[PDB]
């Protein structure tokens, strides 16, 4: 479906 | 942000968008509800191609001349475009980011204006994962506040059933119906735009033309709106000049090539008949005949009927013919629908009404079962017509329907169009109807207990009165009771029965010339009043058939013909010779 | 398929809704009329204004797959009628139109690929060949008004029995060669 992900970035 | 937003006075400018004729009531209720103070959201509902799209880029247009009051001076309309503004927006704030730096803008300016084109889709524009954040809940506060001024544009059928279920962003907007314009003010559109039209296609259009698009598309092309109907058949014919080849050239587009347009959109005959399908006409009748032997008042009556259609003397509301043919057997009632649809070179719509007995199988029709959630709805009558417009549409066995099969047919022969239950409209202005029955054969054949023989072949017409309602035989257009056939006319449907043979024979190499007196034995010994000239084949089949069956399987028949079919004055009875 | 083609260039030539839909019943020749319009390309069989003209073939299948995103969908979608806006004489060939009318992408929404097109087909920047079925035509297409406006219906009749053998002629050479068999001219009839 529409789903919103949230990334992480490299310490 | 300038990717999402596309000003269309800048498209002014440079001619993108065409220019907006009359509509001055539509468009004067628009400056003043953006004028409000509070709400100034104008909303343009209406069907499809009615102007919606046209007086927003319309009132731009305006603006870049001065043809508009001096406080919508100095105001640009942005029109914004959803999908770029969803487009990789995967990360969670993304769209919101998007969403209200457009709206950032529109605050700080104070004389901007937003134009939303098909406004039924920021309801759910951002929700993710059922989520209620939307265009539509973040839009609210500045549309109640009376920051920013947003124009809409949606069908009645969107707005109604996914605009106005929000009825929160609905009291936001103000409606403003527009209704379709007449036919005077529609030509004095196209006026407007015949000059962006006529460049395009480096052609003219004669006013005459003009006036006769709008009044043939309005006769003949329905399920559209007149603006875009007329517009469709210019736009149309313009095309057809500009290709066609150098030669014979013609820059000018004359009334007839806008009727050549209207006939293969609605897929009819074409008005102010060729020389080509007169010939048609001429020898329509004479062609039946050949094929048909007696009855000669049934052909009459569909070659007359069809002539007036063809030569602008229809009725303009009702279907080409309507004619219950009501005869005996074997007399020929259905074979000349038959012929008619080979001599016409149109589709054939054959209905047997022997299964509509019952009222759950006549809702088939006009609609699909009570439950059928299969996409294939739709009625099998209004379906078939609507594939073929111009078409013979045979009802076989009337009577036996069920009556209620009569109050479907009443609309037919009256207003020429049948609803299916989707709300889609049949037009029935060039169908051919007829319908066969048997109602009276045996009423006038029936003997009479009295010394006197009664006055028998009325009670025919009476019986048909009980069996059809007053109204269905009201408008009909001729009730034609065939005649039984005579023994001059079963002579000729022994030659037609032979060429048939022939044919097949023919296929298989063979070749058959029957003597004339065989032939009047043949016609002498199947001739029956009663069962018309079905009986004439089974003496074909037994007499010819029956032998030749046995030697084409096997013996001198498997190729090469030469049969010789005669007959024996002492013995009464036909003699076949092959010599392979 | 000449009169049905000449239809076609002509809605394809008009200013405003160049989208010509070839509706038909099933194998009468829906997308070989669209494909055929490319072969003809190529050899030169077709007007001027014709010529110089690349036919797209979208696949709704592989576009819609691989999005699990909000926003892939658009944005590939998007990007496609960039391609075709800034190229004239590029045109899209959707076969099975009718699935674009229901939500390709959108779940409880109506950001859908024919309300994406409908502003570009509108103002004629670009051109679709579209094609599908008389029952899908009736009960899928024609529920949105607004789209069916955009398309101009070509009816597609099924040929005759002269015409078909033409058609068989045709198309032999294509049949021997993977077949290895020659195939008799009786035998087509
Ligand atoms: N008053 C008018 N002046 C000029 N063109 C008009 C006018 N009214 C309608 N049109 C034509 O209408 C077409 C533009 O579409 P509209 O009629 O605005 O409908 P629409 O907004 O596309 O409708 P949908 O698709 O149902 S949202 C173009 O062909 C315009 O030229
Ligand atoms: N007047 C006629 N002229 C030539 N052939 C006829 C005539 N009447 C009947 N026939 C033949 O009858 C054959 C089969 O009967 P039909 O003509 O279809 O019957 P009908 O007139 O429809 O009456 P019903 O339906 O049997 S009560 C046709 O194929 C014709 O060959
Ligand atoms: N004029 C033609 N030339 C070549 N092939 C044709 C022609 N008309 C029909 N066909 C054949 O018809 C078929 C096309 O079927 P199609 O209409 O795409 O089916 P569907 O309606 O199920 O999608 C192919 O086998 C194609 O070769
Ligand atoms: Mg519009
Ligand atoms: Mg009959
Ligand atoms: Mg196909």
């Amino acid at each position: 479906e529409k789903v919103r992900d949230a990334l992480k970035p490299p310490s | 942000t300038e990717n999402f937003t596309t000003n269309l006075n800048q498209l002014a400018r440079v001619g993108g968008i065409d220019p907006l004729i009359g509509r001055e009531k539509e468009l004067e209720r628009a400056i003043q509800v953006l004028c409000r103070r509070r709400k100034n959201n104008p909303l343009l509902v209406g069907e499809s191609g009615v102007g919606k799209t046209a007086i927003a880029e319309g009132l731009a247009w305006r603006i870049v001349q001065g043809d508009v009051p001096e406080v919508m001076a100095d105001c640009t309309i942005y029109s914004l475009d959803i999908g770029s503004l969803l487009a990789g927006t995967k990360y969670r704030g993304d769209f919101e980011k998007r969403f209200k730096a457009l709206l950032k803008q529109l605050e700080q300016d104070t004389n901007s204006i937003l134009f939303i084109d098909e406004i039924h889709t920021i309801i759910g524009a951002g929700a993710a994962s059922g989520g209620q954040v939307d265009a539509a809940n973040l839009i609210k506060p500045l549309l109640s506040s009376g920051k920013i001024r947003v124009i809409g544009s949606t069908t009645y059928q969107e707005f109604s059933n996914i605009f106005e279920k929000d009825r929160a962003l609905a009291r936001r907007f103000q409606k403003i119906d527009i209704t379709e314009p007449s036919i005077e003010e529609t030509v004095q559109i196209i006026n407007g735009l015949k000059p962006k039209y006529e460049a395009h296609h480096d052609v003219r259009y004669t006013a005459k033309a003009v006036r006769a698009a709008v009044e043939l598309a309005v006769k003949y092309i329905n399920d559209r709106h007149l603006p875009d109907k007329a517009i469709d058949v210019i736009d149309e014919a313009g095309a057809r000049a500009r290709l066609m080849p150098v030669s014979k050239r013609k820059k000018t587009v004359n009334v007839a090539d806008i009727e050549s347009v209207v006939a293969r959109i609605a897929r009819i005959p074409e008005k102010s008949v060729s020389q080509s399908d007169r010939d048609t006409l001429k020898n329509l009748g004479d062609r039946l005949k050949m094929l048909v032997f007696g009855q000669d008042k049934a052909i009459e009556a569909l070659t007359e009927a069809i002539k007036m259609a063809r030569a602008g003397l229809g009725h303009e509301h009702k279907p080409v013919g309507s004619f219950l043919f009501a005869g005996p057997t074997g007399v020929g009632k259905t074979e000349v629908t038959v012929q008619l649809s080979k001599a016409l070179g149109i589709e054939l719509l054959r209905f047997d009404m022997s299964e509509y007995m019952e009222r759950h199988t006549v809702s088939r029709l006009i609609g699909a079962p009570p439950g059928y959630v299969g996409f294939d709805q739709g009625g099998l009558l209004t379906d078939a017509v609507i594939k073929h417009p111009h078409a013979v549409l045979l009802l076989d066995e009337i009577e036996k329907a069920h009556p209620d099969v009569f109050n479907i047919l009443l609309q037919v022969m009256d207003n020429g169009t049948l609803t299916d239950n989707n709300g889609r409209k049949a037009d029935f202005r060039n169908v051919v109807l007829v319908m066969t029955t048997n109602a009276g054969v045996r009423e006038t054949e029936r003997k009479s207990i009295g010394l006197i023989h009664q006055d028998n072949s009325t009670d025919a017409m009476e019986e048909i009165k009980k069996i059809f309602t007053p109204e269905f035989r009201n408008r009909l257009d001729n009730i034609i009771w065939f005649d039984h056939l005579s023994t001059d006319v079963i002579h000729q449907v022994v030659d037609k029965f032979i060429v048939e043979l022939q044919v097949q024979l023919d296929q298989k190499g063979v070749s058959l010339e029957v003597s004339q007196e065989a032939r009047n034995w043949l016609a002498e010994k199947g001739y029956d009043r009663a069962m018309g000239a079905r009986p004439m084949a089974r003496v074909i089949q037994d007499n010819l058939k029956k032998p030749l069956a046995n030697e084409l399987l096997f013996g001198s028949l498997v190729d090469g013909g030469q049969v010789t079919v005669a007959l024996d004055k002492e013995k009464n009875e036909l003699t076949y010779g092959f010599q392979s």
